[PDB]
């Protein structure tokens, strides 16, 4: 049984960063080396484990998340690091024990005019606990005076478009990321 | 960091007329740049975010452009409180960085000052210090020429000057010269005298004092 | 009914601490970015420090272990705490609203923090006598620290009053000269007083200008 | 930037179907409800339509029911109008609004923050035809073209290519017995400019693929 | 449904001078969380509808502070403190509560300008229209005020009735006035046996009638 990560590398849609999915892997023997030989992925940065080395261990889990962010963002997706992605989209645990990958999806996630698809939290009270991520759309009030379900003045909807645009420099561009953790 | 540069530093219009204002910078920032304007002696004011996005209660002619590292803002018809300092601000990377600024002053027609020239107190005298003030009133264009002449020899490397902003009446700057000396370097000399030169005046305006006097 | 004010700037030694404080009116700190910008005199914006709404803090690099921003929740306030303070650090500090760490979209009034090794000394007033109009002022000369405020006839008179900017001279300290037009057939019977106060020296003075 | 562009649209036999899309452009349109709102010819808007973000709930005004289907491709961000069983009073001006608000309470049917230009159905028997194009001939002149016999609706009229804009009436169109439709377009010039000018109208019907320049002059 | 009442249904102002519409409710609007579900919006004459007031009292995004909206319940109203050229067109009050989304009939918002007479030109038909066997008449009154006009045609001297079409534009967003047209058709055969076309234009505007014609 290969491991499917075909479905998930090779995914028609990823999520946005909010909405994360996740993918839990069972019962299955995966193939690490068609990763590390691949000339697309930008970043391959692993945590508790030697990227080679990765077809010489066994885990009784593996779990595989996947969404978009910009790669000026990338760098967030690491353990113990601050931002609006770490803290308040998706934050890794400090004890992390896995892999991360990036690669430039400007060719399938943007577009002339502004692809408005993808979306990232931009209001949270509090900080987010490491894989623990809410999907509400309750708008945030920012003043003393309570919104009353209703977008306006200090009441904002609490997610934003990353509205990507296919001219900008790299950093702006759309990157797809997948997160294995071993467990 | 991104080094955000304005252009042109200084502009001068007359209200009713259009404003381009340009911020480039110094490498990709997409569409994430706001725009602020600062009037003297109070906090900047946001008018645009996203390159072209108006922000709240801001006028129409107000509007943005640009898209990388070329921007601009436009004032479609220029309105007599929108002269002031226009700020940009880039979002996009770094610590978020601001431009040097832009002031757009009013042009009006070519006012000449009326000139006077104080001669130090008695009570500053006792302290050990002279201080001869010089005052242009209510002139424009902003650019004039201060000279002191003490004796006649023109002097140089001993005095500051001080511009006001424009006044909102009449659009008019005034400005002040103040030669400073010792008690012993001032009682030394005879004939003070400050000449102007500006385009209001047909040739320079001398105004002078005997100290002895 | 929104509101942004700062307090606790000041003069202080170099290497003394300050810290501002900025009380919010009707939107909450603890639920908002909130920055810190500040503007050297005749000088552009820097941006400073910020908070998250959810508690991530950053700094300028030039401000880096010398700085830090924080918030008390039951007095909805932002605040400043500055140590090790330079020179350089002479700036009017603004707190803002900070919509999402991007752009400043509401600004307090600003407080002014003077960092220098110089004292609070009062200034000397003198006046620049009158010689149809007529002008005639008062010197306002060594005095720190910035700021002086000048009146004429306790406030009775504004119309053609000039005031012009502070010049630091090499001595370092600040002089200015503030003067107004008035009519010459005046000059005898009208009397003309220019009331400067220096609250940082908690200084006051009142001189008659006459011919 | 948000823009919104209706399309689809045209002659629909009576009792027959059709489908409208709204292309929506420079905003996150996943995350806004949307409307379609309709505007009989010579009357008052009614609300026909309303379907929350990523579809799930949609409403009906009562005169539609059972006939029309709102749906949404949040994929590739359009909106649809599925129009079955259509009758004259359905004949209007159709056009797409976007929801203002996104909370709980701003509710998907209601304030409406950005319209289309829209697009005009007509339900009809008629055949389409192309109009023909007559120039109404001359120290202020008047001169126009009148744009005669067609259907449907709508037609446009320009002239100088746009360079002529001050000074230009295009009037709305009458039904004449025949079933067709007839306009005219007029502007005012300067009369001692009429020896060295030129004035041309440029006639465009797009619902039969006609465009037609006639220059105007005095007979 | 909730019934939305308007008033008036044409509403005439002169510039600079404030207006007041009236929107009345069947059922109060006044939602449980404090804001009244009251919309207003505008079409400008050519243009789609336009959002002016939300939630009763709220401007839209790039709306005037001359624009203006109270009430609560059941009672609201619009304001235009100062009306101008450009506000003419048609104002919809709107429900937002219920899902029968119900519209007010619409407030005609007319400018009332002063009384301005219409320029009247008259055109023969072309040699084109008539090798294919008909003829069309035009008569053009042209930036008038008020819109109210009588247009009568007369062929040598016989007044027409029947064979006439007119249309008149919306009033104009920038002087206020109006523009009529008047067709009056003829096969080629009737047309080429008389010689004399007038059109004759009455208006508030002009001491007497005014007649343009040609001889065919």
């Amino acid at each position: 049984n290969l491991c499917p990560f075909g479905e998930v590398f090779n995914a028609t849609r990823f999520a946005s960063v909010y909405a994360w999915n996740r993918k839990r892997i069972s019962n299955c023997v995966a193939d690490y080396s068609v990763l590390y030989n691949s000339a697309s992925f930008s970043t391959f940065k692993c945590y508790g484990v030697s990227p080679t080395k990765l077809n010489d261990l066994c885990f009784t889990n593996v779990y595989a998340d996947s969404f978009v962010i910009r790669g000026d963002e990338v760098r967030q997706i690491a353990p113990g690091q601050t931002g609006k992605i770490a803290d308040y989209n998706y934050k890794l645990p400090d004890d992390f024990t896995g892999c991360v990958i990036a690669w430039n999806s400007n060719n399938l996630d943007s577009k002339v005019g502004g692809n408005y698809n993808y979306l990232y939290r931009l209001f949270r009270k509090s900080n987010l606990k490491p894989f623990e991520r809410d999907i509400s759309t309750e708008i945030y009030q920012a003043g003393s005076t309570p919104c009353n379900g209703v977008e306006g003045f200090n009441c904002y909807f609490p997610l934003q478009s990353y509205g990507f645009q296919p001219t900008n420099g790299v950093g702006y561009q759309p990157y797809r990321v997948v997160v294995l953790s071993f467990e | 960091e991104i080094v955000l540069t304005q252009s042109p530093g200084t502009l001068s219009l007359s209200p009713g007329e259009r404003a381009t204002l340009s911020c480039r910078a110094s490498q990709g920032v997409s569409s994430f740049l706001a725009w602020y304007q600062q009037k003297p002696g109070q906090a900047p004011r946001l008018l645009i975010h996203g390159a072209s996005s108006r922000a709240t209660g801001i006028p129409d002619r107000f509007s943005g452009s640009g898209s990388g590292t070329d921007f601009t803002l436009t004032i479609t018809r220029l309105e007599p409180e929108d002269f002031a300092v226009y700020y940009c601000q880039q979002y996009g990377s770094s610590p978020r960085t601001f431009g040097q600024g832009t002031k757009v002053e009013i042009k009006r027609t070519v006012a000449a000052p009326s000139v006077f020239i104080f001669p130090p107190s008695d009570e500053q005298l006792k302290s050990g210090t002279a201080s001869v003030v010089c005052l242009l009133n209510n002139f424009y264009p902003r650019e004039a020429k201060v000279q002191w002449k003490v004796d006649n020899a023109l002097q140089s490397g001993n005095s500051q000057e001080s511009v006001t902003e424009q006044d909102s009446k009449d659009s008019t700057y005034s400005l002040s010269s103040t030669l400073t000396l010792s008690k012993a370097d001032y009682e030394k000399h005879k004939v003070y005298a400050c000449e102007v030169t500006h385009q209001g005046l047909s040739s320079p305006v001398t105004k002078s004092f005997n100290r002895g006097e | 009914e929104v509101q942004l004010v700062e307090s606790g700037g000041g003069l202080i030694q170099p290497g003394g601490s300050l810290r501002l404080s900025c009380a919010a009116s009707e939107f909450i700190v603890s639920r908002n970015y909130m920055s810190w910008v500040r503007q050297a005199p005749g000088k552009g914006l820097e941006w400073v420090s910020v908070i998250y709404s959810g508690g991530s803090t950053y700094y300028a690099d030039s401000v880096k272990g010398r700085f830090t921003i924080s918030r008390d929740n039951s007095k909805n306030t932002l605040n400043l705490q500055m140590n090790s303070l330079r020179a350089e650090d002479t700036a009017v500090y603004y707190c803002a609203r900070d919509y999402g760490d991007y752009y400043f979209d509401y600004w307090g009034q600003g407080t002014l923090v003077t960092v220098s090794s110089a004292s609070t000394k009062g200034p000397s007033v003198f006046p620049l006598a009158p010689s149809g109009t007529a002008a005639l002022g008062c010197l306002v000369k060594d005095y720190f620290p910035e700021p002086v405020t000048v009146s004429w006839n306790s406030g009775a008179l504004t119309s053609g009053v000039h005031t012009f900017p502070a010049v630091l001279q090499s001595s370092g300290l600040y002089s200015l000269s503030s003067v107004v037009t008035v009519p010459s057939s005046s000059l005898g019977t009208q009397t003309y007083i220019c009331n400067v106060n220096h609250k940082p020296s908690n200084t006051k003075v009142d001189k008659k200008v006459e011919p």
